[PDB]
């Protein structure tokens, strides 16, 4: 929920650590429509 | 890759990653019943998540 994302060439990098992630709230708070993942399935992301 | 890749991309060989339980040994799953990962029920040809 940023005010605005960066440009494609000055692409904005940010590391996430020392914290618990839930991708369920990541989508459920805010509707969206593009999604594709390699090396993992969108469900199994929740526990590895 | 010589005999079976395609210049436009060989999309023929398909595989499954979404199933309720793990595949049992000496068994094959040809079924393509729309699987649902999302919290709400999904139906028809497709559903969200
Ligand atoms: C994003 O943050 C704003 C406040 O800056 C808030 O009003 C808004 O509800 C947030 N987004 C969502 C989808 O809740």
């Amino acid at each position: 929920n940023a005010t605005r994302f960066a440009s494609v060439y000055a692409w904005n990098r940010k590391r996430i650590s020392n914290c618990v992630a839930d991708y369920s709230v990541l989508y459920n708070f805010a509707p969206f429509f593009a999604f594709k993942c390699y090396g993992v399935s969108p469900t199994k992301l929740n526990d590895l | 890759n010589k005999l079976d890749s395609k210049v436009g991309g060989n999309y023929n060989y398909l595989y499954r990653l979404f199933r309720k339980s793990n595949l049992k040994p000496f068994e094959r799953d040809i079924s393509t019943e729309i699987y649902q990962a999302g919290n709400k029920p999904c139906n028809g040809v497709a559903g969200f998540n």
